Formats: C-alpha cells, structure tokens, sequence
C-alpha cells in the first residue's frame, strides 16, 4: 500500500524563504548525516543492535537507531537512522514489509499440493491476527521452497512458515531468511553495506570525496514517503520547531484520506520532514475549519535554526 | 542456499542463475569484522573502479 | 589490546616495538570465516611469494 | 620441566627392518596427514570444538581432537591430532603450559608492589594445588600489566590473576589470554592458522605442491616428545600393535626414572610412536627383570601393517 495520495491545497499563495531550511537533498555533507537514513543490507549473525553499533562506530556518531529489528540470523534491507533523525524510523512501524525466505519442509508434499495450500495463506493470518499482502513462490526443489512475501508490519515470518507445514501435514522450519523491503526502503542503488560506508567514510574524510559517503545515507525524508503528509507555513514550521502543536491555520496544503488518530508526516514546503504526530482531525476537517489544534506532535525533527522566530 | 544472480538480481537456490545463466552467489552481505585486513586493498580496486588515485 | 612485533617476536601493549622500532601487531591470529572471500587474492600472493605460478 | 632424559639400552644388538614402517619425518603425505597433529595458532572467538570442525573441513577429514581447550576468547597454541593420531592428545593432559597474560588491576598499585606480590605467586597456588614455574612481568602501565606465564598442567590463570587481585588489594581481571606453549608445542614455524592450512591444502590438492601441506602438520610422535619412552624390537611392534601388552622381553632401551603408573610412550626402533601406556615397574625393573608386563596399553596407533606378524 504505496500508492500516490492526492493533496489538497488549502493556501495556494503559500510561498516559502529559500533562505531558510535546504531541499531535502541538497544539505550540506554534515547536516544530510545529521539528519540521515542509511539502507543498510544487515548482515547475517549479529544482532540489529550491534549493527548500529558498528554504524555508529564507523561514521563517528554519537546516535542512531535501527527501524524494523530483524533477528540475528535474518540479512536484508536494515534502515537505520543517524543522529538527529534517529527517531524517524518510528514511521516505519506500521510498514509493509517484504521477504525472501527459504522453507524446507520435514515430509515430501507433492508441488502441485505447496503451491495451493500457500496460495491459500495470502490474506488475514493468524499468529494475533496479521495481512499477508502475496506470496510468490521462487523455485520448489523437493523438500525446499523458496519464496517471497509481502506482509503487514508486525507478520513473523518463522511463525507463517509454521503454519504452512501444519497446512501441509508434514511440518516446515523456516532455513533462511532475508528482508527485502521495509516501507520505502527496498533492494535499489540505496542499499548499502557496512564495507561500503566504511570505504565510503574513507573516501571522504582521506580524500576528501564526499560523492559517495552523500549517496550512501538518505534524507531522513525518504523514511515519511509512505506517511500521510501535512505541509505548512514557514511561520509555523517555527513554532512546531519551538514545541507547540500544529494549529489549522499553519496548514497550507495535505494528503487526503488522513484521520484522527493517523501518523502524519509535517512537513516544510521544501519537503523538508519538521515532526511527525497524530492528526486530531480529519483532512476534511482541517480544509473547513480554520482553528483548533490540527496534530499533537509527538517528536519535533527540525532545529530551531532553520526557520527561526524573529520578534 | 539463499542465492542471487548479480545480473537481474533474481534469488535462487540453483549454482546457476536460471534466467540469464550465470553462477549466482549467496544472497546475503559478506560477514563484517572490525578488523578489515583488507579494507585497503578493496578500497585501492574502488579507488581505481571509480577514479580516485 | 595485546601486542606482539614481527621482527622479535616481543609481545608488549606499545604501538611501537620498545626493543625493535616497529609498528605491533594484535598478538592473536585473524578471525576466520568459511567465505573467505580474498583467498584466491592472498593464495596469489604466497603463490608469488614462494615462487609457484 | 623437559631435560633430556637418559636412554639406559637392554638390547645393545637390536636392529630395525628399514622395510617395515618409516621414519616419523619420511612418511607419504597422506600417512602423514593420517598420523599428523597440527601446532594451531587458534583465533580468539570461536570454541576449540569449533576451531577442530573447521579444521576437519578444510582437511577433509574424518576425526581430529584438540589437547587442552582454550577457551573461546583465547588464542595461541591448540595442538590439533589428525585422524588416526587424534587421541595422541592425551600425552598432553600432563604437559605445562605457558601463556601472555594481560591483567587489569580494578585500583592503582604502585609498580614496585605489583612486581613483589607476582613475584611471590611463583611456586605452589590453589584454585586445587597447582604450580605457577614462573611469572615474567613484560610490561606495566598504571592498572595493566602484561606478563608471562608457566604454569603446570590444569592451572586455571582467570583464578590466578583473580588472586593476584585479592593480594594487591584492588581486584584484578584478565583482560585478554594467549597460550604461547603447551607441551612440546610452542610459537615456532611449526605454528600455524586456519588460513595456512585452507591455502597450503589447496597448494597439495590444486597444484601437487605438498612441501607446504606437510610442514605445517607435524608427525605425531611430537606430541609425545616430553614423555618418557620405551622402544622396542620390531616383533613386539607386531604383538603390541595387534593388542597385546607390552612384556619386558620386548624392551631394546628405555629413559631412565620411568615409575610404576607413569604414562609412557612405546617407540620402534624408528622412533615411531607405537603406543601410549602406564608403566606397570620402574625403569630399574624392567632393566632387571627379563619377564612380565612392562606396560598396560592404554591406546595403540601403529597400525597392524606396519611391522605385520608372519606365520
Ligand atoms: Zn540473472
Ligand atoms: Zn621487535
């Protein structure tokens, strides 16, 4: 479920300071880590955490944090925050994850019989209960099945690969597993490896190449592309940066479809992410009305520098 | 026995990828080490893959 | 932290060989990894070194 | 404790069969391998369980064991036997051991103190009774201190730094272990790593060259070098290597201060290692003596082809 939504616009005069803030893409090497999301491909036996670790360690941070814990053994798709945007992997939690995983199965089940029975899990499960979006099966070599689903955040997948095998009768343990997508986060030019950033990082602190270092973490933004958005005024963008709420009137235009209670990206009018809240009304609501506290802001991304309150 | 072929980055548990017939590899990033013995050597065959000096 | 120089053989903390000169090493052999991926790179290496082809 | 033992000669006539068997050094690589114990550099990480699994991969065998486990953080010397030679480790078990120790003081001692009370750990400990041979302080900086160790054989160092602690007052830890001898075995060129092996055995099975293969696995008659050892006529070879026990009749010359329980080793005339054993009389009583059991075997490794019976 990443289909474009549609926005309306509430202002349409709403201009912006050029001055003020950068193009999500065009920050300058040290803010765009300070404010970056790495597409990490983890990889298998440590844990996620010690992962960060190592991040954090190889590009000289003193924070981030990974979306999406993948075990131990799983490898695949890792976003893992930096510094200041550490806590915008907290959009990623209600996103739709993909995976390759590898079934090998403890009795012979004819293959006419696996491809049916796992055509009948695509839908609600129940491990409680949890969307499997599809699953496509790769190749089915006697015992091994390999095969790729899409599914609802929170799915596991080892507790699926059980429920098949008690489908199938014989019983199946989950050999293999590797996340493929995570939200906006997929298997693209942005995937990266811990060898490539500590290469990369040497490339621009030796030699003073920041080309690749700069394509190997993204805006923090890329971590919202799947969240209902609410774009505001400058003025605005100032006071949610201060602490305080956002008000209807700072709203210039938004997603349609958001209701009360829905994650929702604020966003600048560079598309600059500012906080991430829960919408108290509806995008109805917030186009008719023109007062009232339109989202309780629960984490606040933007420094107070860059839209500044001038009295 | 998780595998890709490097070229439609396909995932297969054949030797041989069997869409476009090439020896496909694991489908997983190498083991990391703090160790790096040879983050030098990689970094020279980048270096030199992407021209550096 | 354990460091040894590849010229004596000292075993010392110091980055610096105190009775040689020289940049210590970790006291201890690499880790190892059934992938070993530059295998073929330091076979080509010892292979040269030993005069093998 | 391994001074050259005096070698007292029963049978100063006693000639060897150049046909029958081979001189340790001299045997065909695969025999080699087949009776071989390797002198391993183990990496600290993996369990000395693990370390011999990879090594029966790499050489593509059937059985090897280790002599006197390291433990996982630990590296240094891990005498590995290779199939056939695999529980030629237990004339290990006695062996003493030395390592490199790095301590880490929990409180600041003055070094003047510190080389005192290590000074005074040399000799009897109890972790139960053990001996520490010797404590060679490399270096000392503020709360660590780097030394080296000889120690007989199931002395605990963990404890005996955890003592040191207690002594000084302040607590100490063991930050980091390197076993630099066990037994015969110690950081010469005969010690290698896993990766040594992995390129060697690719020199041997990719491009014939054994040269290096067989310098790095040593026969196996080194692991018994600091035991003492009888050797005996070519027919007893025969009645020993098919079971039998070995009779006093059999002894050509032996090392002087063999005792009645001692572990011994029974050589050919080739210095071939036969079998290991506890002695059943002194040295002087087999000397004397010209009947009876001389040696309980306890495990035989020449196979029965070597020196054949022929009826
Ligand atoms: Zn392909
Ligand atoms: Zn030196």
């Amino acid at each position: 479920a990443d289909i474009k939504r549609e926005v309306i616009v509430k202002d349409d005069k709403a201009e912006t300071n050029p001055k003020w803030g950068f193009p999500p893409d065009k920050r300058p090497i040290e803010l765009h880590i300070q404010y970056g999301v790495i597409n990490l491909d983890k990889p298998p036996g440590p844990t996620s955490h010690e992962v960060v670790a190592w991040i954090k360690r190889i590009l000289n941070l003193e924070k981030a944090g990974h979306g999406g814990t993948l075990d131990p053994k799983v490898s695949g798709v890792l976003p893992v925050a930096l510094e200041r945007a550490t806590r915008v992997v907290q959009a990623l939690l209600p996103a739709g994850k993909e995976y390759v995983a590898l079934m090998h199965l403890h009795g012979d089940v004819p293959e006419d019989k696996i491809r049916a029975v796992m055509k009948e899990f695509e839908g609600e499960i129940i491990q409680r209960t949890r969307k499997v979006y599809y699953i496509e099966i790769l190749e089915i070599d006697g015992r091994d099945v390999l095969f790729r689903v899409g599914v609802e955040a929170g799915t596991y997948i080892r507790s699926l690969i059980h429920h098949i095998g008690l489908a199938l009768g014989v019983g199946a343990h989950m050999a293999e597993l590797r996340r493929t997508r995570s939200g906006p986060f997929k298997e693209d030019e942005t995937l990266v490896t811990l060898h490539d950033l500590v290469d990369y990082y040497h490339f621009w602190k030796e030699d003073g190449i920041e080309e690749y270092i700069r394509k190997a973490i993204q805006p923090m933004e890329k971590a919202v592309e799947h969240l209902p958005k609410i774009w505001i005024k400058d003025s605005a963008v100032a006071a949610v940066a201060h602490g305080a709420n956002l008000t209807v009137p700072g709203i210039v235009k938004l997603n349609a479809g958001i209701k009360k209670g829905d994650l929702v990206a604020i966003m600048t009018l560079k598309d600059e992410l500012v906080a991430l809240g829960k919408a108290m009304m509806s995008t109805q609501e917030m186009i008719e009305r023109s007062k009232g506290i339109a989202v309780d802001v629960e984490k606040v991304f933007m420094p107070r520098d860059w839209y500044p309150k001038l009295w | 026995r998780i595998r890709k072929c490097p070229k439609c980055g396909r995932y297969t548990l054949k030797e041989t990828c069997p869409v476009c017939g090439e020896k496909t590899k694991v489908a997983h990033p190498p083991r990391f080490s703090p160790e790096d013995p040879y983050g030098e050597y990689r970094r020279r065959l980048k270096r030199e893959l992407l021209g550096i000096g």
